[PDB]
RNA sequence: CGAGCUGGAGAUACGCUUUGACUCGGGGAUGUCCGAAUGGGGAAACCCACCUCGUAAGAGGUAUCCGCAAGGAUGGGAACUCAGGGAACUGAAACAUCUCAGUACCUGAAGGAGAAGAAAGAGAAUUCGAUUCCGUUAGUAGCGGCGAGCGAACCCGGAUCAGCCCAAUCAAGCCGAAGUGGCUGGAAAGCUACACCUCAGAAGGUGAGAGUCCUGUAGGCGAACGAGAGGUCGUUGUUCGUGAAACGAUGACUGAAUCCGCGCGGACCACCGCGCAAGGCUAAAUACUCCCAGUGACCGAUAGCGCAUAGUACCGUGAGGGAAAGGUGAAAAGAACCCCGGGAGGGGAGUGAAAGAGAACCUGAAACCGUGGACUUACAAGCAGUCAUGGCACCUUAUGCG
RNA sequence: GUAGGGGAGCGUUCAGUCCGCGGAGAAGCCAUACCGGAAGGAGUGGUGGAGCCGACUGAAGUGCGGAUGCCGGCAUGAGUAACGAUAAAAGAAGUGAGAAUCUUCUUCGCCGUAAGGACAAGGGUUCCUGGGGAAGGGUCGUCCGCCCAGGGAAAGUCGGGACCUAAGGUGAGGCCGAACGGCGCAGCCGAUGGACAGCAGGUCAAGAUUCCUGCACCGAUCAUGUGGAGUGAUGGAGGG
């Protein structure tokens, strides 16, 4: 359902700085429509979104011993809200 | 000098592709024959 | 709990129990991805519960139409 | 064209040839100061002495 | 080609049982079953006992450090004991209650 | 089943389990996207829609062909089966008929088999009685540039038996006999002294070789669910190559009798015999072996499958081709700690029966590279040996035949 | 005594049977002056660490120097040729276990319709940061396009799609053909073309007509007003 769509938050110098300007960044399910993501974030956080952007991200191909393989392809979503609305569980961070 | 192999995604797919191979009995016969050999690479679209 | 606790309740209560479980699983995903996730097991456990729920409401909905 | 050897060269031959590859060990002198060793007419690489003291430490 | 394959992944004794060591260097010493692994057929008995080394790792502690811990054994050097005989003893399956299966010798039971 | 479990994975953490986990057996629920793909498109696994319900979330439907409907079909399957189509090399010591051979290959349809089948027959006894398969007849009768070479059938003996209708017990599992002491050894199964069970001495595991230590075997028990017409031309089939060519089989043209009638019996006629075409189904014996189990004067790492697993790496645009690979130890007790070095590597120590097993770990031959020692070689012409003698050296089948 | 014929045997695996050895140590490997008419065979010693000899009998994947034979390992040529454009280097300084090769500074030299910059095709994480140094780098490396980890890519307006048609590919119906199949009108797929709304700046270590700032634009749906009778397709024409 809703909660299924949001795999994880993005953790990195970039993303923190973004939330410090009130802009948050989530690892999403690769098939997700932007509207689906928008709605999902709203329900999960009771926050009105004014802007989204997304990006499909090919997973790094790495090797373990003789075994060459690919990590899961992902999708990154960046959202910016109105009203300087924040999200607590990820703001203190 | 210009060499034989000159990469082209659409070429390769349209020529050695799964849809291509399925479009004909002889290509179907490749598909089956390959499956049988246990190839990881059934067909070019597997790359 | 797997058998008892589920069947006794309404199919409109299932939707709710499901939803809440989903939500907890996501919380645990954020935590885990940020660290540490002190209790991994809970994840899997919650997973199971979800399954049970959907199994039950399936079973029941087809046993009430027997 | 393209000369090539007619016959494998014996281990014996090959080694007779090598009778001249002996390295020549340095003639080595002991520095009149800091005392390790040096090459004649070079700076003693331990201290740095060549009568007073040229290279650094 | 696993060790349990020959012994049908079956343990001829339970965990917590006392056991006499049949074969080897520790002939006859006795102990409580601290750990028993069916598929591998390996069992721990407070008597075998070795000195293991913890090498580099700064956990536990920067320096090395040695250690005294028992090293598991192959099922086939283990037996249930008989309080009377006190010795290496076979087992018969007989009945009690109330649906319980139990274990006797030539004079039940453990 | 009854105490462990948390996959190969051996790794830390979290934890589950006698309210019965894990594993085994048996059914169900869920089952994304592609692939016959089937809503439409498409460079497989992705892009775009429409309809009904629904609060949205979501759910379901939207291909073509047979049919009124119900329902059926499409795709896949190593070999085996039948059918439509159908090679050449090669053999004829050249070649064309012939042969390879109705083999290879291609396509089709189908099953666990399939085909075939219920005499207008085979045949010569006025005998036999659906078909297939095995033996045999038999390399016989025949065929044949009568060359190469090709090659039946009847009888007889077996395997399995069948002939009916239409058109006027096995799949989880449980129970299950009998030994101890001393000796060698790191370690007991081996030795040794007495001892026992056997409807059970098949086999594997246990520190070396165990009937009586473990798993088992003989034997017994065992489930709610589970499973059992004629003709003419052109041709061809069987031994059937135009032969005197019957008979079946159709492509073309043409086309009769229905019981005193019809079809055959190797041109053709009479006679004498066997037969009821043009309407359908049919199990069984037979074939095969992807899969499963048992066995082996089969293989044990260049062998055996290509693989101790991989159709991988690698090569190729593609079709397609395609490897090498094995071993510490009984047990990780996988070497704390010290020394040189950035490390690599090593020397100690410790473990071990053995590190003369240390992870570039069973044995570890030969080529090939080196260190050390013996006797030797700087006036010498050589397939490097062989014979004879002298010198030095050496003394475990050795003071002589060395 | 060559082709060839004949005769008696040696050795190898596997198999049956008999004998029998083996941790006080098997097979295999290694040395050797002994034995036999030869294939060959024993004695002792060193190695090794778990199986095996002798005898009779049976069956073979049964004996190698050749085949420009096959797989594999290692020699020779040899410390030889070469180190891949003759655009060119020098010093200081730093680092570091180690520097001609890495970093900084100062110069020098070479390209400059290029040897500079930006797209496409192709490649696929090679980008940025921090670390590493076995191999890869034709030397060396402390460095790297290599190895490890973590980050990084943001679009109503750029390109593609939810629009269009070309060649071509398809294609119900329909036309042919032993089979598989070959054609084929409309329709449909098909960019290399038609169509189409956003510019100027700023800045991550790594993105920018995407993010941030500044001010525009486009269609769509609704509300308030201007409404106050037309809307104009799957066909026509203009146009493109
Ligand atoms: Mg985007
Ligand atoms: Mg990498
Ligand atoms: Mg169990
Ligand atoms: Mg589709
Ligand atoms: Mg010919
Ligand atoms: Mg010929
Ligand atoms: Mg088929
Ligand atoms: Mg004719
Ligand atoms: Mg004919
Ligand atoms: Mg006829
Ligand atoms: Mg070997
Ligand atoms: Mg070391
Ligand atoms: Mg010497
Ligand atoms: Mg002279
Ligand atoms: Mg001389
Ligand atoms: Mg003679
Ligand atoms: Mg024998
Ligand atoms: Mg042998
Ligand atoms: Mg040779
Ligand atoms: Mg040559
Ligand atoms: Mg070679
Ligand atoms: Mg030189
Ligand atoms: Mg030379
Ligand atoms: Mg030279
Ligand atoms: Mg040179
Ligand atoms: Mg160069
Ligand atoms: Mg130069
Ligand atoms: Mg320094
Ligand atoms: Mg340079
Ligand atoms: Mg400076
Ligand atoms: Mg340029
Ligand atoms: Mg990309
Ligand atoms: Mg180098
Ligand atoms: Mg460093
Ligand atoms: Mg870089
Ligand atoms: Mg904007
Ligand atoms: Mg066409
Ligand atoms: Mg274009
Ligand atoms: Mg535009
Ligand atoms: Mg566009």
């Amino acid at each position: 359902s809703h909660y299924d769509i949001l795999q994880a938050p993005v953790i990195s110098e970039k993303a923190y700085s973004a939330m410090e300007r009130g802009v948050y960044s989530f690892w999403v399910s690769p098939k997700a429509t932007k509207t689906e993501i928008k709605d999902a974030i709203q329900q999960a956080f009771g926050v009105r979104v004014i802007g989204i952007s997304t990006m499909n991200v090919p997973g790094k191909r790495k090797r373990v011993g003789r075994f060459i393989g690919q990590r899961n392809d992902r999708k990154k979503a960046i959202v910016r809200l109105a009203e300087g609305q924040s999200i607590e569980a990820l703001a203190g961070q | 000098m210009k060499r034989t192999y000159q990469p082209n995604n659409r070429k390769r797919a349209k020529t050695h592709g799964f849809r291509a191979r399925m479009k004909t009995k002889s290509g179907r016969n490749i598909l089956a024959r390959r499956r049988a050999k246990g190839r990881h690479q059934l067909t070019v679209s597997d790359e | 709990m797997k058998p008892s606790e589920m069947r006794n309740l309404q199919a409109t209560d299932f939707a709710k129990e499901i939803d809440a479980r989903k939500k907890e699983l996501m919380e645990l995903r954020f935590q885990a991805a940020a660290g540490q996730l002190a209790q991994p097991h809970r994840v899997r456990q919650l997973r199971r519960e979800v399954a049970q729920l959907n199994t039950v409401k399936a079973e029941l909905a087809r046993k009430g139409e027997q | 064209k393209h000369p090539v050897p007619k016959k494998k060269t014996s281990k014996s031959k090959r080694d007779m040839r090598r009778s001249h590859h002996a390295l020549t060990a340095p003639n080595l002198t002991e520095c009149p100061q800091c005392h390790g060793k040096k090459l004649s007419h070079h700076i003693c690489p331990n201290c740095g002495y060549y009568d007073g003291r040229q290279v650094l430490a | 080609p696993s060790a349990g394959s020959h012994h049908n992944d079956k343990l001829h004794f339970k965990k917590g049982d006392t056991v006499i060591v049949l074969s080897g260097k520790h002939k006859g010493q006795t102990g409580k079953v601290l750990l028993a692994l069916p598929r591998d057929q390996k069992v721990v008995v407070e008597g075998v006992n070795v000195i293991t080394k913890n090498v580099k790792p700064s956990m536990t502690n920067p320096q090395g450090g040695q250690e005294q811990r028992e090293l598991a054994l192959h099922a086939s050097k283990v037996a249930l004991v008989d309080p009377e005989t006190g010795k290496a003893t076979r087992v018969r399956k007989q009945i009690v209650d109330g649906k319980k299966v139990r274990v006797a010798v030539a004079s039940g039971k453990t």
